[PDB]
């Protein structure tokens, strides 16, 4: 009876400003595991130019449950950006645990303003790299 | 912050 119950996934998207993804198009991370015997599979999904018309000015960011042994899992999540010093910034966290099923995601449609992200003065794209950080806590398997 | 799903 042993489980990975908390985990932090760090994802670097190189040459971010030159990403060709238009509105609605997704960038998908590699799959990562947790729970008992790697039985929970996750990934991240980002819309560099927003999910829809409302989020056009934003990067949209989601955590997707790919696979689980039962019907659902309930989990809290926090997304942030790592700056040039490797420090967390622009954090957003779920207000509570959310119900994930296979093929379902949860996240923030308006995670960060694109213009603020792209402005070199803000230091969020050092060497034009976006580093996203997702910390997950699983309440139930 | 308001969480939402992309489906």
């Amino acid at each position: 009876s042993g489980k990975v119950v908390k985990f932090s996934y760090m994802w670097t998207i190189n040459n971010f400003s030159f990403c060709r993804e238009e509105m609605g198009e997704v960038i998908k991370s590699s799959t990562f595991s947790s729970g008992a015997n790697d039985k929970l599979k996750w990934c991240l999904r980002v819309n560099p130019k927003g999910l829809d018309e409302e989020s056009k000015d934003y990067l949209s960011l989601y955590l997707l449950l790919v696979s689980c042994p039962k019907s659902e899992v309930r989990a809290k999540f926090k997304f942030s950006i790592l700056n040039a010093k490797g420090e967390e910034t622009k954090a957003m966290e779920s207000q509570r645990a959310y119900r994930f099923v296979q093929g379902k995601d949860w996240g923030f449609k308006k995670f960060i303003r694109r213009d603020f992200l792209l402005d070199e003065a803000n230091g969020l794209l050092p060497d034009d790299k976006l580093t996203l950080f997702c910390e997950v806590s699983v309440v139930q398997d | 912050p308001e969480a939402s799903s992309s489906t």
